[PDB]
C-alpha cells in the first residue's frame, strides 16, 4: 500500500534490540506515529514524531528520514511483554487519513537456562473424553510443528512466566478424542530434542 | 542569497450575502506560485508559476485539502470573534493569517513565524522562539489559553524549522532558473522643470528582482530624506519591479545632487550623477 | 478515551446492529475501522465533524451518521456473513486540536452466521498435573480446555482457593477450529496453570478454571432439544491430590 | 476597526512608446479594508479585457492588488484608473502620465 | 507546502 513494513515476524530474544522500519510514499507527510497491538487488543499508541530526527522515550527510539521517506522504531533491552505487532502509521494533516502499515509482528522470546524438554501425559476428568499431552521446558529454537491426523489438535508455544519462582517456561499442548492417541506421536511432525523425558 | 516562502490568508464575513470569502496565496520570495480563491471555479488550490506544476496529483489533492481546512477554520473564527467582541451581524469583518519562514546564504532554517489579525490589527502571534503566544488583547488571551492546551505551536514549530524549509529548498531548486534569479535595475534620471527657480529629478530604477531594494538622494554627502518622494516599489507584472525617487531642486545645486542605488544584483552601489 | 459497545456480538444473516462509540475529547474527527487478517486495518466510514461524514475504503453494507460531536454509531441494517470482523473506533482532534494522534476504541468482535443453531458454548475441562513432571520438575502443571465453543468469543481465567491467579497462567492466544474446513466450525481453547509440587500437593487448594463465553440473550427464542446457547460462564475444577 | 485609503500609481509595465504594444498598470496599495473596485480607462471608457493579480497584503495587513490590460499608447488616447473604497468619499481618478 | 494543522481561534 502507501505505507510499508517489515512482512515477517521479528523473533528476538529477551534483552536484545528489536528494530523496525516503515517506508511511506506522500512526500507530504508530516506526522509519524508508531502503534503497539497485543493480540486481541486494539492498537496503542506507543510513539509520535513530527519533525525528522530522533526521538528517544524509554527504551523505545523512533527516527525520522523525510528525505529517505523512512521511519524506524528501536526496542532496547526487549522483554518478552513487548511481543505484539506493530503499526506504522503516516499522515499529511488533520484532515488527512491516517495510513497504517501492515505491521510488524514481534516475537521475544525468553532465556530458557537449562532446556529441559518432555512430553508429560496429564489426565482424568470424568467429563471429558480426551487425553492431553504437554510438551514443556523446551527451547525457544523449537517451533512446534502442526498436526497431522486432523483428529489431533496441537497448539501454538506460549510462554508462562512463573513470577515467584524466577522461571520461564515454553509449552504447547495436543489432545485428541481417539484410544489410539499416545503422546508418543503427539508431536511427532515437529523438531523435538533427543532429551525427550518420555515417562510412562 | 537569503530566501523565503509565506502564506496569506484573508477572510472576509458577508453579512447578509452567505459564506465569507477566502483568499489563499502562496509565496516564495515575491514571486507567488499557489492560490486559493473561494470565488473561482476550481475550488481546488491551483499553481501560479510554472515550477509547481509539475507537482504530481499528490501534491494538489492534499494542497486543496489543507486549503480548505484552514477554510472552515476561518469560517468558524469569523463567528467566534464576532462574539468575543460581541459584534453585529451587520459589518464585514476581516481576518488575516500569514505564515513562513526565512532561510539564509546556507538556507539553513533562519525564522519562523505564525501571525493572526482581525479588522487591520494584531489579535494574536507566535514569538520568535516558536513556544510561546503574545496575545493583543483580553479577548486575544482565550485563544491564547485555548492554544497553549491544543500544543498548537508545538506543531507549528516542527513545520517552520523543518517541513517549511524542506520544501522551499524544495522550490527554490525546482525553480532554480526563476527564483535563484537576480535581475539588476535599468536605472537612469530625468529632469523636470516645474518653475524658472527650481526643477524635479526623479531617479528610476526598473526591472529589477527581487523587489529589496533602496534608492537614496544625497548632496555629495548630504542627506536628503526629507525633500525626497519614494514610491511603494511596484510590479511591472513580467516578475520585475519598479521604483524612483525624486526632489524639488533649485536650478543649480542640481549638478552636485547624486542618487544612490542599493540593489543584490549590483557590486557595487551606484551613484548617478546629473 | 474512546469508548465502544457491545464487545461481542453474534448475528444471523439479516439482523441489524449498531456499534456505539464515544468520545470525551472534543474531538471532531472519529472514524471506523475492520481489522481482518489478510489486509489489518481498513477504513469504513469516517467523520471530520458534526453533521458530517464520508465514505472510507470499504463502507458497503455499513450506515453511519454524527448528529453531535461525542458519538459516532456505526449501523448495520442487514447483516452479511462477510461483516463477520473485529471493529475498532477512533477519534482525531480534527480542527480543535494540534495534537495529530488518532485515538482507538477498546475494540467490538462480531460474527455473523446464517443459522443461529451454530452457537455452542464451551465445555471447560480441567487436566491435573501428571506425577512424572511432579517428580522430575517438583512443579505441576495444570491444563485446561475449552472446546466446542462457536462464535470464538470467550474470556478464559483461573481460580484458586476463590481468587483469579496471573502467575503462572498462560492461555493460547487465539482459539483453535476443530473443523479448519468449515465456516460454521467450533473452537477449542487451551491454557496452563503452573504451581510448585507442594502447593499442588496441599489437599485444602482448590484450583477453577473458568471461561466466560458470550451467546444469545434470554429475550432470542430458542426452539432445540438442546439448552438455549445464552452467554454463559461455564467452569471446571480439580484439587490439590495427596500423592 | 481599521481603515486604509489606497495609494494609487497608475504606469506602464515598459517605456510607452506610441505604436508600440505595451501593458498598462494601476497598482493599488495600503487599504484595508479588502472590498474595493478598480477599473482602468481609455478616454472615460470602461476596459474590459483587464486582468488583476490575487488579493494579498503586507507587514502591515494592509492591501494590494494589481490591475493590467494590453494596450498601444499614441499621443491622443488617454488613460486613467479609477478606484472606489469606503475610505474615498467619490471614486477616484488618477490618469496615466509618460514622462513620469 | 500547506501547515497542517490549524486550529480555531
Amino acid at each position: 500500500k502507501e505505507v510499508e513494513q517489515n512482512s515477517g515476524p521479528l523473533s528476538v530474544p529477551e534483552g536484545a534490540i528489536a528494530s523496525l522500519n516503515c517506508t511511506y510514499s506522500d512526500r507530504g507527510s508530516q506526522s509519524f506515529f508508531w502503534y503497539r497491538q497485543y493480540s486481541g487488543k486494539s492498537p496503542e499508541l506507543i510513539m509520535s514524531i513530527y519533525s525528522n530526527g530522533d526521538k528517544e522515550d524509554g527504551r523505545f527510539t523512533a527516527q525520522l528520514n523525510k528525505a529517505s521517506q523512512y521511519v524506524s522504531l528501536l526496542i532496547r533491552d526487549s522483554q518478552p511483554s513487548d511481543s505484539a505487532t506493530y503499526l506504522c502509521a503516516v499522515t499529511t494533516d488533520s484532515w488527512g487519513k491516517l495510513q497504517f502499515g501492515a505491521g510488524t509482528q514481534v516475537v521475544v522470546t525468553p532465556d530458557i537456562q537449562n532446556p529441559d524438554p518432555a512430553v508429560y501425559q496429564l489426565r482424568d476428568s470424568k467429563s471429558s473424553d480426551k487425553s492431553v499431552c504437554l510438551f514443556t521446558d523446551f527451547d525457544s529454537q523449537t517451533n512446534v510443528s502442526q498436526s497431522k491426523d486432523k483428529d489431533v489438535y496441537i497448539t501454538d508455544k506460549t510462554v508462562l512466566d512463573m513470577r515467584s519462582m524466577d522461571f520461564k517456561s515454553n509449552s504447547a499442548v495436543a489432545w485428541s478424542n481417539k484410544s489410539d492417541f499416545a503422546c508418543a506421536n503427539a508431536f511427532n511432525n515437529s523438531i523435538i530434542p533427543e532429551d525427550t523425558f518420555f515417562p510412562s | 542569497g537569503s530566501h523565503s516562502m509565506r502564506y496569506f490568508f484573508t477572510s472576509v464575513s458577508r453579512p447578509g450575502r452567505g459564506e465569507p470569502r477566502f483568499i489563499a496565496v502562496g509565496y516564495v520570495d515575491d514571486t507567488q506560485f499557489v492560490r486559493f480563491d473561494s470565488d473561482a471555479a476550481s475550488q481546488r488550490m491551483e499553481p501560479r508559476a510554472p515550477w509547481i506544476e509539475q507537482e504530481g496529483p499528490e501534491y494538489w489533492d492534499g494542497e486543496t485539502r489543507k486549503v480548505k481546512a484552514h477554510s472552515q477554520t476561518h469560517r468558524v473564527d469569523l463567528g467566534t470573534l464576532r462574539g468575543y467582541y460581541n459584534q453585529s451581524e451587520a459589518g464585514s469583518h476581516t481576518v488575516q493569517r500569514m505564515y513562513g519562514c526565512d532561510v539564509g546564504s546556507d538556507w539553513r532554517f533562519l525564522r519562523g513565524y505564525h501571525q493572526y489579525a482581525y479588522d487591520g490589527k494584531d489579535y494574536i502571534a507566535l514569538k520568535e522562539d516558536l513556544r510561546s503566544w503574545t496575545a493583543a488583547d483580553m479577548a486575544a488571551q482565550t485563544t491564547k489559553h485555548k492554544w497553549e492546551a491544543a500544543h498548537v505551536a508545538e506543531q507549528l514549530r516542527a513545520y517552520l524549522e523543518g517541513t517549511c524549509v524542506e520544501w522551499l529548498r524544495r522550490y527554490l531548486e525546482n525553480g532554480k532558473e526563476t527564483l535563484q534569479r537576480t535581475d539588476a535595475p535599468k536605472t537612469h534620471m530625468t529632469h523636470h522643470a516645474v518653475s524658472d527657480h527650481e526643477a524635479t529629478l526623479r531617479c528610476w530604477a526598473l526591472s529589477f528582482y527581487p523587489a529589496e531594494i533602496t534608492l537614496t538622494w544625497q548632496r555629495d554627502g548630504e542627506d536628503q530624506t526629507q525633500d525626497t518622494e519614494l514610491v511603494e516599489t511596484r510590479p511591472a507584472g513580467d516578475g520585475t519591479f519598479q521604483k524612483w525617487a525624486a526632489v524639488v531642486v533649485p536650478s543649480g545645486q542640481e549638478q552636485r545632487y547624486t542618487c544612490h542605488v542599493q540593489h543584490e544584483g549590483l557590486p557595487k552601489p551606484l551613484t548617478l550623477r546629473w | 478515551g474512546v469508548t465502544q459497545t457491545p464487545k461481542f456480538q453474534v448475528l444471523k444473516t439479516g439482523q441489524s446492529m449498531t456499534l456505539q462509540c464515544a468520545q470525551d475529547m472534543n474531538h471532531e474527527y472519529m472514524s471506523w475501522y475492520r481489522q481482518d487478517p489478510g489486509m489489518g486495518l481498513r477504513l469504513i466510514h469516517y467523520s471530520v465533524g458534526a453533521g458530517i461524514t464520508d465514505q472510507g475504503e470499504v463502507p458497503n453494507g455499513y450506515n453511519v451518521s454524527r448528529s453531535t460531536t461525542e458519538d459516532f454509531p456505526l449501523r448495520l441494517l442487514s447483516a452479511a456473513p462477510s461483516q463477520t470482523s473485529v471493529y475498532f473506533c477512533a477519534s482525531r482532534p480534527g480542527l480543535a486540536g494540534g495534537r495529530p494522534e488518532q485515538y482507538f476504541g477498546p475494540g467490538t468482535r462480531l460474527t455473523v452466521t446464517e443459522d443461529l443453531k451454530n452457537v455452542f458454548p464451551p465445555e471447560v475441562a480441567v487436566f491435573e498435573p501428571s506425577a512424572e513432571e511432579i517428580s522430575h520438575t517438583q512443579k505441576a502443571t495444570l491444563v485446561c480446555l475449552a472446546t466446542g465453543f462457536y462464535p470464538d468469543h470467550v474470556e478464559l481465567s483461573w481460580w484458586v482457593n476463590g481468587k483469579e491467579v496471573h502467575s503462572g497462567v498462560s492461555t493460547d492466544p487465539q482459539p483453535l477450529k476443530e473443523q479448519p474446513a468449515l465456516n460454521d466450525s467450533r473452537y477449542a481453547l487451551s491454557s496452563r496453570l503452573r504451581v510448585s509440587a507442594t502447593f499442588w500437593q496441599n489437599p485444602r487448594n482448590h484450583f477453577r478454571c473458568q471461561v466466560q463465553f458470550y451467546g444469545l440473550s434470554e429475550n432470542d427464542e430458542w426452539t432445540q432439544d438442546r439448552a438455549k446457547p445464552v452467554t454463559q460462564i461455564v467452569s471446571a475444577e480439580a484439587w490439590g491430590r495427596a500423592d | 476597526m481599521i481603515q486604509r485609503t489606497p495609494k494609487i500609481q497608475v504606469y506602464s509595465r515598459h517605456p510607452a512608446e506610441n505604436g508600440k504594444s505595451n501593458f498598462l498598470n494601476c497598482y493599488v496599495s495600503g487599504f484595508h479594508p479588502s472590498d474595493i473596485e478598480v477599473d482602468l480607462l481609455k478616454n472615460g471608457e470602461r476596459i474590459e479585457k483587464v486582468e488583476h493579480s490575487d488579493l494579498s497584503f503586507s507587514k502591515d495587513w494592509s492591501f494590494y492588488l494589481l490591475y493590467y490590460t494590453e494596450f498601444t499608447p499614441t499621443e491622443k488616447d488617454e488613460y486613467a484608473c479609477r478606484v472606489n473604497h469606503v475610505t474615498l468619499s467619490q471614486p477616484k481618478i488618477v490618469k496615466w502620465d509618460r514622462d513620469m | 507546502l500547506l501547515f497542517g494543522y490549524a486550529v480555531y481561534v
